[PDB]
């Protein structure tokens, strides 16, 4: 069976401003098969209570999901998305970079 | 709204 | 402008862990409006947009019945496909189906669809004629023969030319505040040195709806799509979308470069530059 590894983007809903409530998103797309593990990390630690969209797919049949949580960014706190999928020999961690 | 009928493969 | 209604369905078998998981969502354009997940407690189709909430109890009851029936049909299809591909009962397999319709500005049918993938690969699709099928392989040809014998395409055609168009029209009117509003991108350009002699110019588009957008970089008027990094359009979580396009340019040649932004919500297409 042909497998496709996920693309991963980690970003905020609104432009980040320290001390202001926002949403942290991890968007995983372009993957097959559909089973996937997605965690949001705060300073390396799994965030509890992360929500996700219902499984859907694109025109080419590849799957996508949005994982998200409310958060209040600060100057010091580091966030990241951790993804595991059958196509990966180890989980992939992508850091949130607000200054792109 | 959804279609009522279908058939299996 | 033009609009679409689509129902997406995914069944994923999980041998030893119960019956296949079935998840279906409905969209008008880029707006999610209904969902059903077989692993929910006592599963019902649920609203996900305000303009569908006004449909009565009978609507939710019929939709729920249809979702449960579709789940069962897909369970049978998955067992069938193990036979058609000579596969064991040990592995997880996936069956996807999308159907729906596209309509023009005047509400007339542009195209109908009903198509399937098995394990991420095209399996069978209703042709644009809404009268014949394209089978991807000899397994799908078996399905094709069965569906031809049963005149299944006639039923699909009647739904796609009738109810699909009519209900899409109803949803567009009921949701006209949002479904018929395009929100333009909020845009800016960032600059990031890479080295002594190069820098990345990134053109940002935020807060737009629908997701369709064109972001392009030009050097003194010449499209640089060969050298442009374009990320996938991504959901913000509040109905809107985001996208960026980047080009690596020589230090001190930044004023050659313009980012061009086209979107339905814009009064005019934008031409942006890096503003020191």
């Amino acid at each position: 069976m042909i497998q496709r590894t996920p693309k991963i983007q980690v970003y905020s809903r609104h432009p980040a401003e320290n001390g202001k409530s926002n949403f942290l998103n991890c968007y995983v797309s372009g993957f097959h098969p559909s089973d996937i593990e997605v965690d949001l990390l705060k300073n390396g630690e799994r965030i509890e209570k992360v929500e996700h969209s219902d499984l859907s797919f694109s025109k080419d049949w590849s799957f996508y999901l949005l994982y998200y949580t409310e958060f209040t960014p600060t100057e010091k706190d580091e966030y990241a998305c951790r993804v595991n999928h059958v196509t990966l020999s180890q989980p992939k961690i992508v850091k949130w970079d607000r200054d792109m | 709204r959804r279609k009522w009928r279908r058939w299996h493969l | 402008g033009s609009h679409s209604m689509r129902y997406f369905h995914t069944s994923v078998s999980r041998p030893g862990r119960g019956e296949p998981r079935f998840i279906t969502v409905g969209y008008v354009d880029d707006t999610l409006f209904v969902r059903f997940d077989s692993d929910a407690a006592s599963p019902r189709e649920e609203p996900r947009a305000p303009w569908i909430e006004q449909e009565g109890p009978e609507y939710w009851d019929r939709e729920t019945q249809i979702c449960k029936a579709k789940a069962q049909t897909d369970r049978e299809s998955l067992r069938t496909l193990l036979r058609y591909y000579n596969q064991s009962e040990a592995g997880s397999h996936t069956l996807q189906n999308m159907y729906g319709c596209d309509v023009g500005p005047d509400g007339r049918l542009l195209r109908g669809y009903d198509q399937y993938a098995y394990d991420g690969k095209d399996y069978i699709a209703l042709n644009e004629d809404l009268s014949s099928w394209t089978a991807a392989d000899t397994a799908a040809q078996i399905t094709q023969r069965k569906w031809e014998a049963a005149r299944e395409a006639e039923q699909l055609r009647a739904y796609l030319e009738g109810e699909c168009v009519e209900w899409l029209r109803r949803y567009l009117e009921n949701g006209k505040e949002t479904l018929q509003r395009a929100d333009p991108p909020k845009t800016h350009v960032t600059h990031h040195p890479i080295s002594d002699h190069e820098a990345t110019l990134r053109c940002w588009a935020l807060g737009f709806y629908p997701g369709e957008i064109t972001l392009t970089w030009q050097r003194d008027g010449e499209d640089q799509t060969q050298d442009t990094e374009l990320v996938e359009t991504r959901p913000a979580g509040d109905r809107t979308f985001q996208k960026w396009a980047a080009v690596v340019v020589p230090s001190g040649e930044e004023q050659r470069y313009t980012c061009h932004v086209q979107h339905e919500g814009l009064p005019k297409p934008l031409t942006l530059r890096w503003e020191p």
